[PDB]
């Protein structure tokens, strides 16, 4: 399933 | 020492009732321009951005910037203890592994003072660049949560399709299928707007829709930002002083 | 061609319907005519049988071509008119060899419109038949008094006797608690009026759990029609705005 | 002939009795004489007691030519209770040739009647003596306040300290989310206090709310306090008697 | 067992 | 052990 990560990558 | 003084303490009240279903535990990054919270849900799917800048609150002080690891449902539990019309006070120290929560009947002798136990929280946050959506619709918040509310009896995911003229809500399951269109009005909070580059169309999990929806009470408007292949923004303001977002990934 | 299509401006008679049915039928014939809807079903057990009728004269609009009979998932129905709110305009509409059933929600002064399609299924009915009846007594009273009734009865126990006399009806039931009687008296002084019509007393017993069923109609109507004879069901009616009716029949226990 | 008959116009009085005990104790005796009806039972785990007190002058007409002890199954009382509406007239009434007891219940100006035939039960039960005194600290206040005040620090602990001054009232817990307190100062919506000495008592919380289940019989409620002594809480029942509930104070 | 609505008011 | 209520208040009957 798609998750926001695959968006907006962890960063911190 | 940070102390925040929020005379409409009933703002707190329903930003933590739209926050503890989605989110267990966040860290809240407080410093002299305001409250901020940033957090995922435990799935990844959603994620939840607060804003409470230090101007919305009648007094606000803040030495040195603190982040408290807070457990939701506890804070939650706390905040029910205070009355809608309550003043309430936010303090901590800087070395100190508690949160204490001050609330004031309005027009009554009576105060309570609660502490609450923080905890040790290493959060992931993500850079969410700023960005030109495709659609932009702005509709009565009411109506959104009951649309959410009702198509969830039909199907588990909602097919939201924006273009110039409305937007229109769809589920299928076992039952059937149903569709609900919301025209643009050109005639006020119980406007439909709709600011349009290119239509879209995408589809999401009924399931966080409604947990979103927990944040009705802070607007009587909410907005809906969409692009292709990008996260779903619904967006209610809080009076003056800031903003609540939420952020769903698209289903495959 | 062969199309079927109803608008009813009141939506929440068409809910109020569906939830004073779908817990004691599943599943039902709704025979469509000229004339208006007709549904006629005993619940699995045979003991209770619904008799709805809803006049064409009722609806803003109404039109049908030909005859026909859908057969609906009364649970399937309900929880797609729980999508309407109480004002909305409810259209509906099917064509006569379908396998759907297309129900419309017009919001009021809003441009809002919701549209569902739920699915239709075959169905094997009996078809029952009532003759004209004269009935030894008929009580006209307020519904929710008879819902109250019912409702506290059968926390004394599983079997209400109603007795109908001069003075007026009286509802009794006994159980591992005590017993109980309440005597509703003929009101002397509109709709807070009890009345009773009676030719020969009588006193029958019934099941209050399926009157428990049929008080879920209370919010049809301000009154109920209890009619009894002494070896016949009991027919409970509760009536329909100005176009129609929902009647109980109730088999006597022994 | 009937040799007990008490009727009894404000109705939901005896409605109001059933709710407030019914959850606490379980069965009880009736003690009817010609001077009313009194009711006494510890809760089974002995720990708190309650004693009601209706005065047969307090009933609109009252007989009764012998002492009687009824043992009732509270439950039940109250489930047929629950078939009296608010407004209705009750009576009670026992013949000597039975062991039911009977209500009847007279809606007003409508007719409508109702006569229940309740089974009594068989009860051996010890009497307790309480004994008359004055108590370091009396409380008067809202009776609503109080019952607030018990179901929030209910999510904060299982105890309550009770800290009595002559300037306010005090109460507080400590469990695993953190701590609280409620101050409330001396001003029916009156809280006042007669203090002797100042008196600092435990209580455990879960029967508190038992007893706050008799609000709705009265505005407001009465804490009577002394050291090492068990706690009075007291609803007056206007124009009958009262309810007092009385709860041994618990250690560590 | 029961008494039935069949039992007074047949199916035709 | 817990405190009870016949801890303070005597049995009469």
């Amino acid at each position: 399933k798609r998750l926001i990560t695959d968006s907006y990558p962890v960063v911190k | 020492m940070f102390e925040a003084r929020l005379v409409q303490g009933s703002i707190l009240k329903k930003v933590l009732e739209a926050l503890k279903d989605l989110i267990n535990e966040a860290c809240w990054d407080i410093s002299s321009s305001g409250v901020n919270l940033q957090s995922m849900d435990s799935s990844h799917v959603s994620l939840v951005q607060l804003t409470l800048r230090s101007e919305g609150f009648d007094t606000y002080r803040c030495d040195r910037n603190l982040a408290m690891g807070v457990n939701l449902t506890s804070m939650s539990k706390i905040l029910k203890c205070a009355g809608n019309e309550d003043i309430i006070t936010l303090r901590a120290e800087d070395n100190a592994d508690t949160l204490a929560l001050v609330f004031e009947a309005p027009n009554q002798e009576k105060v309570s003072d609660y502490e609450m136990k923080l905890m040790d929280l290493d959060v992931e946050q993500l850079g969410i660049p700023e960005q030109e959506y495709s659609c932009v619709v702005k509709m009565p918040s009411g109506e959104f949560a009951r649309i959410c509310r009702d198509l969830s009896h039909i199907g588990d995911a909602v097919v939201i399709s924006c273009a110039k003229d409305g937007v229109k809500f769809s589920a299928s399951g076992e039952l059937g299928n149903g569709n609900i269109k919301l025209s643009q009005t050109s005639n006020e909070e119980e406007a439909v707007t709709i600011e349009m580059n290119e239509p879209v169309q995408l589809t999401f999990a009924l399931r966080y829709l409604n947990f979103f929806t927990k944040a009705t009470p802070l607007s009587s408007t909410v907005t809906l930002s969409m692009s292709a292949d990008v996260p779903l923004v619904v967006e209610y303001k809080i009076a003056d002083m800031g903003h609540l977002k939420y952020y769903l990934a698209p289903k495959i």
